[PDB]
């Protein structure tokens, strides 16, 4: 196999007749859907980084032929400048301070991590509806 | 179309 | 019945997480029309959202070119009736159970074994597109979609979980406005909507404006581009390509022809590739 | 090129312990 | 260099009499003359054939890829401001982009105003309107290739 057969471009004028979609390659009607073996963990841990932070690195492998950005919400990441999950942050800011009983004595206020925090006119419209 | 597409070859008689 | 490998799925079904993670059964649920076990899929698209599992079979979806759980239009993101008179044929499809139903959608998967890449009719007639479709295509989707559908008892007040009732809270439903092809509620109201747009208003006279400010030639309109676009329409009485404003000025005869041409010109008529600029002439001696 | 001449060894030296760690070569 | 405009090419569904525009691009006529004179497409297939857009060949792989010229492996395109890709029947030089021309080539089927400013519109087929009406309803599939051999049997650069 050789780059200059593969990397040959189509001559044409490309096909407009179609629309956007169905001239865009897929094998599945819905995008060309192929197997993939990432790593496990790292998957899972910019997943979460994206679940959590809403950014994320980009998967890819030939969209510009490079690609190192982030995605998402992208501001947001460079405010915590790249930063995880698993990571001891840099500042301890707004926890929420939980109250603890933690003796397996008294009966009725042992609460270990089942502890309920220390935070604890449209009925008209409703029934009108209903 | 509403008919069928024609189809004879390049050099010979109208292929069924 | 039916096995599968992936599902169709359009884009604001996914949910905004490129990394997503989904399971999947062998004989799942049945399809919601034809009754037939195909797998469902289930996942979760983003963290403040419902599952949303998986509705039809993938023999449902590549009839109509429709994604798999939301029921819109793979192409674009709309139902399948704006599609169908949108493109001005139905592909039809039985109701009953059996009368001609299961042996139809049986034949036309037997038929749809070999692509497996494409819809089964509407590859024909899906290229004729982007005209009347495209000014409503929703890009950059709203995913209320996605959002879980509202409680019981906080429409009741009763809501013991509290914070954590996972479901929503203070949004009561109303009963005045919410299958496949016909008839479905918004849909009347979207094509109300598409048919009662916002043009320029129409002036008290008798069809004199048969000249129009047309322009943003730029370098893409030529002169023979738009006076075979109107040779179409008709004849004209007077062209010119004024070429400092990169304008062109045609007028018709007895309007009439001409008058489609302001249909289909207001920020409309898109050929070569630009939304055209165009404003309203004289046709006043001035 | 300031700080981050260490918080990329902070990020690696981090994520390369749980990278391989807990012995992926809890199951019974 | 020469121009009298009948081109005899010999093709498998018939000789096809080409009027080449050495009015309005003499390079791409000169280059085409130099190759079918050295015999390029004697024994070529098309390749992607279009239905009411477009047919086109000048592939000796029919893979999409094949093409060589005389000014390197690719060429100069040439415009004309009355030449637009406006009718059927307008041969023009088959291309990946400006600055850019392979040994393959194309007609079209249709008014098609948004190439006039992209491609070297370079002949027209005078004898055989039928011919390319008939060539271009060959089946492809989506990958527009053909069904059996629709081969160029000679070329003749004729003047
Ligand atoms: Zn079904
Ligand atoms: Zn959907
Ligand atoms: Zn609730």
């Amino acid at each position: 196999p050789t780059y200059e057969t593969m990397f040959a471009p189509e001559f044409g004028p490309e096909n407009p007749f179609r629309t956007q979609q169905m001239a865009a390659p897929r094998n599945m009607l819905s995008g060309y859907a192929e197997p993939a073996h990432i790593n496990d963990f790292m998957f899972e841990q910019q997943r979460r980084t994206f679940a959590t932070y809403g950014y994320a690195l980009d998967p890819s492998l030939d969209n510009h032929q490079v690609s190192a950005k982030y995605i998402g919400s992208v501001e947001e990441a460079e405010k915590n400048q790249g930063l995880t999950v698993f990571e001891t942050g840099q500042k301890k800011t707004e926890k929420r301070k939980k109250f603890k009983e933690n003796d397996a004595s008294n009966i009725d206020g042992f609460l270990g991590p089942w502890a309920k925090y220390v935070d604890e006119e449209e009925q008209k419209e409703l029934d009108e509806i209903t | 179309s509403n008919a069928l597409a024609i189809q004879v070859d390049s050099e010979g008689k109208i292929k069924y | 019945w039916e096995d599968a490998d992936f599902p169709i799925l359009c884009q604001t079904c996914l949910g905004e997480n490129p990394y997503i993670r989904m399971t999947k059964e062998k004989y799942g649920k049945e399809c919601k029309i034809c009754a037939r076990p195909f797998t469902v899929f289930r996942w979760c698209p983003g963290v403040r959202m419902r599952f949303k599992k998986t509705e039809v079979c993938q023999t449902c979806s590549k009839l109509k070119n429709v994604c798999q759980t939301c029921l819109l239009d793979l192409e674009y993101g709309l139902p399948i009736q704006v599609r169908d008179a949108g493109l001005s044929f139905k592909d039809d499809m039985p109701k009953s159970d059996v009368n001609k139903e299961y042996y139809t959608q049986n034949m036309e998967r037997e038929i749809s074994n070999s692509d497996g890449t494409r819809p089964v009719g509407m590859l024909g007639k899906a290229t004729s597109t982007s005209d009347m479709l495209l000014k409503l295509a929703r890009t950059t989707p709203y995913y209320k979609r996605n959002r879980p559908h509202i409680c019981s008892f906080w429409v009741k007040g009763e809501c013991k979980r509290g914070e954590e009732c996972p479901y929503r809270h203070e949004k009561p439903t109303d009963p005045d406005d919410p299958r496949y092809y016909g008839i479905n509620d918004p849909v009347a109201d979207k094509l109300l909507k598409r048919a009662s747009t916002m043009p320029r208003l129409d002036p008290p006279e008798d069809k004199t404006i048969t000249t129009l400010y047309v322009g943003g030639l730029g370098d893409t309109i030529t002169e023979t581009d738009l006076r075979n676009h109107f040779y179409q329409f008709g004849e004209i009485r007077t062209i010119t390509v004024v070429q400092r404003q990169q304008c062109a000025f045609i007028q018709f005869a007895t309007r009439q022809a001409a008058e489609v041409a302001a249909e289909k010109s207001f920020n409309k008529l898109i050929v070569n590739g630009r939304r055209l600029n165009v404003k309203w002439g004289r046709s006043q001696a001035a | 090129s300031e700080e981050k001449l260490q918080e990329k060894a902070r990020k690696w030296q981090q994520l390369q312990a749980k990278r391989y760690a807990e012995k992926r070569k809890v199951d019974a | 260099s020469w121009q009298p405009p009948n081109v005899y090419l010999e093709t498998s569904m018939g000789i096809i009499v080409l009027e080449l525009y050495w009015k309005h691009a003499p390079k791409t006529c000169k280059n085409f003359a130099e190759l079918a004179r050295r015999g390029y497409y004697n024994g070529t297939k098309f390749h992607r054939i279009i239905k009411d857009f477009m047919i086109q060949g000048g592939d000796p792989t029919g893979t999409g890829r094949g093409g060589a010229s005389i000014y390197g492996k690719q060429f100069e395109d040439e415009l004309h401001p009355d030449l637009k890709f406006t009718g059927a029947g307008i041969l023009a030089m088959a291309n990946a982009g400006p600055d850019t021309n392979g040994s393959q080539f194309f007609v079209t089927l249709a008014p098609t105003q948004w190439l006039d400013g992209k491609h070297t519109i370079f002949g027209r087929v005078c004898q055989g309107i039928g011919m390319v009406n008939r060539v271009g309803m060959v089946e492809t599939n989506s990958q527009d290739r053909p069904v059996d051999d629709v081969k160029i049997i000679k070329a003749y650069p004729s003047g």
